[PDB]
């Protein structure tokens, strides 16, 4: 009876605080599992980029930064780093490592990054309880709080050492989307002040704000059209819009894109609207209704057609960009395959499987439903917007894989109401746990099992809660706790193997080697050189200048002789390649191939090239004797087969097999004129060949 | 006998153990409502023992 | 101008033109919006956009010892990969789980006979369970060391 | 005729407006008549500078929205429509929405 | 340091809890007579 | 005229447009100006059609029926643009919008016809 002398207000607020306090917990801890399995090493080919600009700005200063041009990428063009990048996470990192040096707690810069994702996990799952709760109850939030804890989805892109954008960037638009909510509900200028405020801080963290600047007047727009429009709804928006427009303009990278791209057009179309809508409502009001037709028909006919015009004339001259490639592709799928092979050829720009779907989210698919179906149940103003968050996130994530992470938060929000809902209704059926008030007669005798009915409904969807949990730490464990640079193998006696030949070259490269070298190299491994070997690269992932990338790939697939010529005319000193079949890496430049072929042709200087070539008569993609003989004399396979042949890769094979491909090379036996052997891996993962210089004779080579 | 018989024991007990939670709840279903006759009738010879 | 048009009704009969607005078209209805989400919702999980750009076929085919074309259903060992007889069939199974809890919900409500109540509770578990065990199964083909450690 | 409507529309006006809601309405003359000549400088004599005129005229439609914002919420009218909101609150929040718009078009004014 | 199997039962024991905690919480708030009143 | 003359008028006048359209579409979509005249000749196919169909519907279901949007109207419409796009594509938008110009007219013709009468 210690508990109930306790008031119920008391009550409430104890377990709500043990709830929150508890998820936080969790969603920090179970990033984790990568950085105890392996060393607490940055993972994957984009954050390396982020970590070397966050040394750059912590060291150097801010003003230094926001001008730093850097020379030692994309040789000889250059890079403008200030004006090229997005500023929010690595300000972050900088704040934080100053404040716990300033009280002397010395930590390295590195650990600084590798943990931020984490902690930020935690701090999401608050907001999630907040938003929760505005739309519906606390009881809600504290569901939601839960499942977006351990979702799979989010964790992909958060684990410990994932030093993204994307670790930030969720955590920014949730903060924005509860302060519009707000703004709207209570109708008060000073949410709409911070919610401007937390929209500006999103866009410098992440390039994906254009989503939030489209849907925010899609939903503006459907209350217009099912006459929900009120004078609350005029103030929000309308007050939101402009502080947001300038605050955006400030990033150098955004520049003038708000007010002349046709991304941006839909929010200042709607703009417009609210002005129009806003007034004929105050005129009707005052005049008369006879004759308010009169003057209503005869300016909406001069207006109409004065309006009519400008957008026309707009569209027309040209002076509103165009849409975007990027952009463009996102809608219409057919376009980006068609039409630009590079935005095709990334790997996780992939349409999305149903496997892809359960393995990420599992119960929430269940639950999706429920939850909308609640919603369209009761409409309220606040409701309308998830509506349109969630109908919208389908589609943008079916089109990219990637795209996935801006799904996970609006599933596990609806999918907590839909379970909230279930849970109370039969909670409450359950009258052991509330006599409350009841009458017997008249108690609907079509009822004879109202104990059992409720246990077990309950009881249920325990099970299913349990499981989720389990479904997502086996996911984690399995999937998301790889480092890229570290590969994982098994040894013949089942103990576990680490292969690290990635950053054995990187080290080689680093003392070995004059400094104004100039590595050559496919467009993926750019960060990684340039943050650990610290040699000048020509391409990077960012892969501002197409052109410059096409004439890269123009020389792996050409013949020797022609691919010598245009090394010499960029001054290439080394070139680096990578080949897993001794191993069994998947990933290696042979795969990529093709890409490089389609995309070296892409361009006018490439039109020599085509795919057809390397070809057998029957269509297929051979390594074998009946290979096709542009491909065994292109360079690449020249490279990745220097000496190979000789090789037993298995007991069980003969010598020159290539495991990966599971075919024995055709042609194993030839040799390099204008390329030398410079250093190999111990598995032969990364080669590198020295570029030869001219005959001292003057002699053909 | 464990090793080829215990799979089958999985597949036959959750029937048997479903069949058995049905008939507990079919019982309770089927608790007859008692005739407010009869007990209009036992309010009659309650007036007849006062 | 319009003596032009009249020209050739001098001989034939006018049509009786009655442009009203159609009586049907209606704005639509939130239960009708939520219909015509649930059915998009459908055709999304299950891959069709997939389906479209990567052209897959219905079913593939395996072979044996014993040879011959086995056709397949699951695309194994590659998560990003389905074929199209797969996806809408574990699509459905995901629509059907959801609906399973509405009706469960629309049976609690008072007033309903004893038979109508029982019969639709059976529906609503069959429904819920079936739904959700049978998606388990078809990962765990697709994938053999799901959940297993 | 629409000029006899004008002349009453202006005639109920007048009686119907209080002085405080009326001294809103000269003061939003003043902000579009600044707004609107800014906007025929730029269109006869050029874009250039284009950081300066869009820094300017920003600033004058954020003035305007902003006094629009406070005209309706202290308004008798709208009361039950902002529930809670004192015309202290309100005032309150509108000069901070104005601290906050003058110093961002300072950044881009030059 | 603490090894991968000692984290991944932590991390499932605090889950199962928390859940389990959060449907004992609808029962109170339900149960709450002045959330009715 | 008679109803059921006024039908096969309607309906002859509407056969033999459409078959020379097909007989010289290459002639037609060659240059901007032929595919222009194209434009008319779809629309007057669509008038014909349409006075046919009415003409059709009182036959069979009595004197005085009534047309609607939809399904006399649009279905006349379609026809009219399907022989538009064997010709050339560019067409669809001439030959629809000499459609809808006659439309207007002739609901204006019909309405002080019949609505008057
Ligand atoms: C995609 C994302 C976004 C999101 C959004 C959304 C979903 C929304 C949609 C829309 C709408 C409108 C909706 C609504 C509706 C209606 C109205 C109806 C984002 C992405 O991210 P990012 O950042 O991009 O990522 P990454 O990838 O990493 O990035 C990189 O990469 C890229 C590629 O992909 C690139 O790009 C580039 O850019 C440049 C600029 O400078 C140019 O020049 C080029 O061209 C390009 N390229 C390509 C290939 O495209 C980028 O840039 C990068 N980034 C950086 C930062 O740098
Ligand atoms: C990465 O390479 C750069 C490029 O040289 C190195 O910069 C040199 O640093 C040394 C030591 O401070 C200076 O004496 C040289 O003048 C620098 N050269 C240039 C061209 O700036 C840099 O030290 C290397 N990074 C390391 C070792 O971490």
């Amino acid at each position: 009876f210690g508990f109930l002398r306790l008031s119920y207000e008391k009550q409430d607020t104890l377990l709500k605080l043990l709830i929150l306090s508890m998820a936080a917990v969790l969603s920090f801890s179970t990033r984790l599992f990568a950085v105890l399995r392996f060393e607490s090493v940055i993972h994957e080919f984009d954050p390396y980029f982020n970590y070397r600009t966050t040394r750059f700005l912590a060291e150097e200063g801010f003003y230094k930064f926001h001008n730093w041009f850097d020379d030692r990428a994309w040789y000889p063009l250059g890079r403008i780093i200030g004006g090229t990048i997005y500023p929010g996470l690595m300000i972050t990192s900088a704040a934080i490592y100053h404040v716990l040096h300033f009280f002397h707690i010395t930590i390295d810069i590195r650990n600084v990054c590798v943990f931020l994702a984490p902690l930020f996990s935690s701090f999401t799952t608050i907001v999630t309880y907040h938003l929760t709760k505005e739309l519906k109850d606390a009881g809600a939030g504290l569901l939601a709080a839960a499942m977006i804890a351990v979702v799979p989805g989010y964790i992909s892109r958060s684990v410990a050492g994932s030093y993204d954008n994307e670790g930030i960037a969720i955590f920014c638009m949730l903060l924005t989307y509860y302060m519009w909510i707000k703004a709207v509900k209570t109708g008060s200028i000073c949410w709409a002040a911070k919610c401007a405020l937390a929209y500006f801080y999103m866009v410098s963290s992440w390039g994906g704000y254009v989503f939030l600047i489209n849907l925010i007047p899609l939903h503006v727009l459907v209350l217009m059209l099912t006459g929900r429009f009120s004078h609350r709804i005029y103030v929000a928006y309308c007050t939101v819009y402009c502080l947001g427009t300038i605050l955006s303009m400030q990033i150098s990278f955004v520049g003038f894109q708000p007010v002349l791209s046709s991304e941006h057009m839909a929010a200042f179309g709607v703009f417009g609207l609210c002005q129009i809508h806003a007034f004929v409502d105050y005129l009707r009001s005052k005049l008369n209704p006879q004759q308010f037709e009169v003057l209503f028909r005869s300016v909406i006919s001069l207006v109409g057609f004065v309006l009519l015009t400008v957008g026309a004339l707009l569209m027309l001259t040209g002076k509103i960009s165009p849409w975007t490639g990027r952009f463009y592709s996102l809608l219409d799928p057919s376009y980006a395959k068609n039409n630009i092979p590079i935005i095709a050829s990334v790997s996780e720009h992939q349409p999305t499987t149903w496997s892809s779907y359960y393995f990420d989210l599992q119960l929430l698919v269940f639950m999706f439903p429920v939850g909308l179906y609640y919603c369209f149940s009761n409409l309220s103003d606040a409701r309308i917007f998830i509506i349109m968050y969630g109908v919208t996130s389908m589609y943008f994530s079916a089109v990219m894989v990637r795209l996935m992470l801006v799904l996970a938060p609006v599933m596990c929000i609806l999918s907590g109401i839909g379970v909230s809902q279930v849970l109370s209704t039969y909670m409450k059926n359950l009258d052991i746990s509330r006599p409350d008030k009841k009458s017997k007669k008249q108690q609907d005798s079509t009822y004879p099992i109202k104990n059992e009915v409720a246990s077990g409904m309950i009881l249920v969807m325990a099970f299913f809660l349990i499981t989720y949990t389990f479904h997502s730490t086996w996911v984690t464990s399995e999937a998301y706790s790889s480092p890229s640079i570290v590969l994982s193998a098994r040894g013949g006696d089942g103990s576990r193997i680490i292969f690290d030949d990635f950053r054995e070259a990187y080290y080689w490269l680093r003392h070995n080697t004059p400094e104004d070298a100039k590595v050559m190299s496919w467009w993926d491994y750019g960060y990684q050189i340039t943050a650990m070997a610290n040699r000048t690269i020509l391409v990077d992932n960012n892969t501002w200048n197409n052109t410059h990338i096409s004439r890269v790939g123009q020389a792996m697939a050409s013949t020797e002789e022609k691919a010598y010529e245009i090394m010499r005319e960029l001054d290439v000193s080394y070139v680096l390649v990578i080949f897993g079949g001794l191993t069994g890496y998947s990933s290696d430049d042979i795969n990529k191939f093709l890409w490089m072929v389609r995309i070296g042709g892409s361009t006018d200087t490439g039109k020599h090239i085509k795919e057809n070539d390397y070809y057998t008569p029957t269509g297929e993609f051979r390594v074998d004797r009946e290979g096709s003989p542009v491909l065994l004399n292109c360079l690449m396979y020249k490279m990745c087969y220097y000496r190979f042949g000789q090789v037993y890769t298995e007991a069980k094979r003969p010598p020159g097999f290539d495991r990966v491909r599971n075919a024995e090379i055709g042609n194993k036996d030839f040799e390099l004129d204008v390329l030398e052997e410079a250093y190999t891996t111990e598995h032969w993962l990364v080669r590198i060949y020295k570029v030869k210089d001219l005959d001292n004779r003057g002699l053909s080579r | 006998l464990v090793k080829g018989i215990l799979p089958l024991v999985g597949m036959a007990m959750v029937p048997a153990l479903l069949g058995l939670i049905g008939y507990h709840l079919y019982r309770k279903a089927n608790r007859p409502k008692v005739s407010k006759k009869k007990l209009k009738e036992e309010k009659r010879n309650k007036s007849k023992k006062k | 101008m319009e003596t032009l048009y009249r020209v050739p009704f001098l001989v034939l009969e006018c049509p009786n033109l009655k442009l009203k607005k159609p009586p049907w078209l209606h704005m639509p209805s939130a239960m009708t919006v939520y219909a015509l989400v649930v059915v998009s919702y459908f055709l999304i999980t299950g891959g069709i956009i997939y389906d479209v750009i990567v052209e897959p076929p219905s079913v593939g085919s395996m072979t044996d010892e014993h040879g011959h074309q086995r056709p397949v259903a699951f695309l194994a060992y590659r998560v990003n990969g389905q074929y199209i007889m797969e996806g809408l069939a574990s699509s459905f199974l995901f629509t059907m789980g959801g609906l399973g809890f509405i009706i469960l919900d629309r049976s609690n409500a008072p007033n309903i006979p004893k038979l109508n109540r029982f019969l639709l509770l059976f529906i609503g578990f069959v429904c819920v369970l079936l739904s959700f065990f049978m998606a388990r199964v078809f990962m765990r083909m697709k994938l053999p060391g799901y959940l297993m450690g | 005729s629409v000029v006899s409507v004008i002349s009453r529309f202006l005639e109920e006006y007048l009686s119907s407006t209080p002085q405080r809601l009326k001294l809103l309405d000269a003061y939003l003359l003043y902000i579009l008549l600044t707004g609107a000549l800014q906007f025929g400088y730029c269109l006869l004599v050029g874009t250039f500078p284009f950081n300066s005129f869009l820094s300017g005229f920003i600033s004058c439609v954020g003035s305007f929205i902003l006094a629009v914002c406070l005209r309706i919420q202290i308004n008798p009218q709208n009361k039950a429509d902002f529930q809670g909101i004192s015309p202290e609150r309100a005032f309150a929040d509108f000069l901070f929405a104005s601290t906050i718009l003058h110093l961002v078009v300072m950044n881009f004014v030059g | 340091m603490i090894t991968d199997v000692q984290l991944a039962i932590f991390a499932n024991m605090l889950g199962v809890s928390l859940f389990l905690l959060v449907v004992l919480y609808h029962y109170v708030a339900v149960n709450n007579p002045k959330k009715q009143e | 005229v008679g109803t059921g003359t006024s039908l096969a008028l309607s309906s002859l006048l509407s056969l033999l447009l459409f078959a020379g359209m097909q007989m010289y579409s290459r002639q037609l979509a060659s240059t901007e100006w032929l595919t222009i005249q194209g434009g008319l000749l779809g629309s007057g196919l669509f008038v014909f059609s349409l006075t046919a169909f009415n003409n059709l519907e009182n036959l069979v279901f009595g004197k005085g029926f009534q047309a609607k949007i939809f399904p006399e109207i649009l279905l006349c419409l379609l026809l009219a643009l399907f022989a538009s796009g064997l010709i050339h594509r560019v067409c669809v938008t001439t030959c629809f919008i000499f459609s809808m110009v006659g439309l207007y007219y002739i609901n204006k013709i019909s309405s002080t016809l019949y609505q008057a009468a």
